[PDB]
């Protein structure tokens, strides 16, 4: 009595979500910081269903019900209960769960997600933490949105992966600093040319591309010394070459 | 296949 | 203020773009990778450029052999009551000796495979050998 | 191939009576007695194996990779003071030869 209803499950889906880049991504994200049947379909299918083929068109969809059946294909926490990500489900349908809670703003429970899915998952280093950086965007944590980046942007061992977190950076100060100097369009005014001056002075990343852009290559090959004596060439001339050569 | 869904039936804003 | 920010802003935008660019760039090379002098040799250098069998000598090149490989990698009694003599060597080169034994006797076993892999088996075996003659 | 002992008591049976009936006609193949002596060290049968080493040094003595398969098999299973006897042996019989003694 269930197998006779997804042909018109799955066409439901596909009209009601249809219905429903890299700067703008950044810049609506950052915008939004100045702050149903069809589900039941599924989830009654999804009690007794056989694969994760059907579980994909119900991540299509919302939240609460995608959160509440998700609940029961992530193991629990030894002591705190806690929903663990799992091996046993594909990456896809993790990330899906993570959007879950990351739509509903039930941010500790986020966190203490994203803690444990970087931490099973090498490889998918990247795409992580950007979206993690996302996060700290969207929401107020202005500050928290640096701190990962530079405290991540110091752990590249390639260049194609460093070129996606570095550019980002680049586009998220310029664009941060863009919206900011418009809202001045006295004492929150004093604080947007304050803040103007801090993400147009983190603008350093322009003055300083060299030496990351070869930083990456000591991460890769520290005891090569024709990088370090071209990280002896980039300096400004001026007695700083000993500090090189010390280290 | 599983017929776990006995003596029950599905659950307003939908 | 605002105008003369707003002209960094847009400079710096400028630069921002082109750093991106070369970024992105590096990014794709990144990618892309992963897709009568006779005269003054020494006499060592002469002496050496000289150089460029029985079972007696292979046996004795086996053994040079065997010990450059030791190389590079790196008590007695008598019973009274049965008269045989007693070895109280270390399990730890018992075992790396029977590997070692196990994986060389591995290796030259593939080796051979690997060339046997470059009318009937027999016969162009018989007309190799027949090449070989020649 | 093999499920059960009692079938590799069959395949055991069958390759033993193969190996025996050929050294019968032939005992002068000095290799097919060394690969039924590896056939009962895959067997994990050290007893047999030994016996049919020693039979084939009966056949030729003065055959020296016949002696090497023997002294490297007992190594290769951790076995050192079979093969600490057995080169002993080996040199006595054969001292002339280079080979025996770098084992």
């Amino acid at each position: 009595r269930k197998v006779w209803d997804p042909v018109i499950k799955f066409v439901e889906e596909k009209v009601l979500p249809l219905t429903q880049t890299d700067e703008a991504e950044l810049i609506n994200v950052l915008l939004v910081k100045g702050f149903i049947w069809s589900s039941h379909i599924l989830e009654r299918y999804l009690k007794v269903a056989p694969q994760q083929k059907r579980n994909e068109s119900l991540a299509t969809l919302d939240n609460i019900t995608i959160k509440s059946v998700y609940e029961k294909y992530l193991p629990q926490d030894e002591n705190s209960g806690k929903y663990l990500p799992s091996s046993e489900l594909p990456f896809e349908l993790n990330f899906n769960y993570l959007a879950s809670l990351e739509k509903l703003g039930l941010d500790n429970q986020y966190e203490e997600f994203m803690r444990q899915m970087n931490g099973i998952y090498p490889d998918k280093w990247l795409f992580l933490i950007l979206s993690l950086a996302k996060y700290y965007i969207s929401r107020g944590r202005l500050d928290s949105c640096g701190d990962l980046l530079k405290k991540s942007l110091q752990q590249t061992l390639r260049y194609s992966d460093f070129d996606r977190i570095y550019n980002f950076y680049l586009l998220f100060e310029q664009e941060c600093s863009q919206f900011i100097l418009g809202k001045l369009k006295f004492n929150q005014k004093d604080w947007t040319e304050k803040l103007q001056a801090h993400m147009a002075t983190f603008e350093s990343l322009i003055n300083l591309y060299d030496i990351y852009l070869n930083d990456v290559a000591l991460r890769q090959d520290s005891n090569l010394v024709e990088t370090w004596m071209k990280r002896v060439s980039l300096q400004k001339s001026a007695a700083e070459k000993c500090n090189v050569y010390s280290e | 296949x599983x017929x776990x869904x006995x003596x029950x039936x599905x659950x307003a804003l939908t | 203020d605002f105008y003369k920010l707003d002209e960094k802003l847009k400079e710096l935008k400028r630069k921002r773009v082109d750093v991106s660019i070369k970024s992105r760039k590096l990014a794709d090379r990144e990618i892309q990778e992963v897709s009568e002098k006779a005269f003054h040799y020494t006499v060592q250098e002469y002496d050496a450029w000289e150089r460029r069998i029985s079972y007696d000598q292979l046996a004795k090149l086996s053994y040079e052999k065997t010990l450059r490989n030791l190389a590079t990698q790196t008590k007695v009694q008598k019973d009274t009551k049965t008269g045989k003599i007693t070895i109280a060597d270390d399990d730890k080169l018992v075992n790396k000796l029977a590997v070692s034994l196990q994986s060389e006797s591995k290796k030259r076993y593939e080796a051979r495979k690997r060339q046997m892999q470059n009318i009937n088996d027999k016969n162009k075996q018989f007309n190799e050998k027949l090449s070989r003659e020649s | 191939d093999i499920l059960d002992l009692e079938e590799l008591r069959e395949y055991q049976r069958r390759k033993r009576t193969e190996y025996e009936g050929y050294l019968k006609r032939n005992r002068l193949d000095m290799g097919q007695w060394i690969r039924y002596a590896q056939f009962e060290i895959e067997q994990h049968d050290m007893r047999r194996a030994r016996s049919i080493f020693e039979r084939a040094l009966l056949v030729d003595s003065s055959f020296i990779p016949l002696w090497i398969r023997y002294i490297d098999a007992e190594l290769k299973v951790k076995c050192i003071n079979h093969a600490r006897n057995l080169m002993n042996r080996a040199i006595s019989t054969l001292p002339r030869v280079d080979k025996l003694w770098y084992k």
